[PDB]
């Protein structure tokens, strides 16, 4: 009982660890990829219009 | 009581395992969809003005 | 007779043990899967509408 009643606190810390790690490894790369796509698309439009 | 503590532990584990990754995946999909939509709109505008000129 | 009249109490504890264990291993995973499906479906709708 003691083992499990402390593994619950282990998971209580794990939820916030997953919050931070998942944010870092998913949300920020998605934002960076969106910005990259935006800029490359803008460059492609700028090239195509004047060609 | 062993199983009750296990219930609490598995609730938190399921949260950390599937509940938050689902939200992160949703955010990733909507960000990438925004990027793709802007790219397609810009390409369509470029093609349209190409045709006009 | 004594053996069986105490195995009945063993099963009396077993019914609540099964209550708790079955709840933990079925009901909570079902709730988590429902939430996951809800969020993924919402993301798919959000992507499809704007595409």
């Amino acid at each position: 009982v003691v083992e499990r009643a402390q593994q619950v606190a282990v998971q209580e810390q794990e939820i916030a660890r997953r919050e931070k790690e998942l944010e870092a490894r998913v949300r920020k790369p998605a934002e960076a990829e969106r910005y990259k796509l935006e800029r490359l698309a803008e460059a492609e439009k700028s090239q195509l219009i004047m060609q | 009581a062993v199983e009750a503590q296990e219930i609490l532990r598995t609730d938190k584990e399921l949260i950390a395992t599937v509940r938050r990754p689902a939200e992160a995946e949703a955010h990733r999909i909507q960000q990438i969809a925004e990027g793709e939509k802007v790219k397609q709109v810009l390409l369509a505008q470029a093609e349209a003005e190409k045709i006009r000129k």
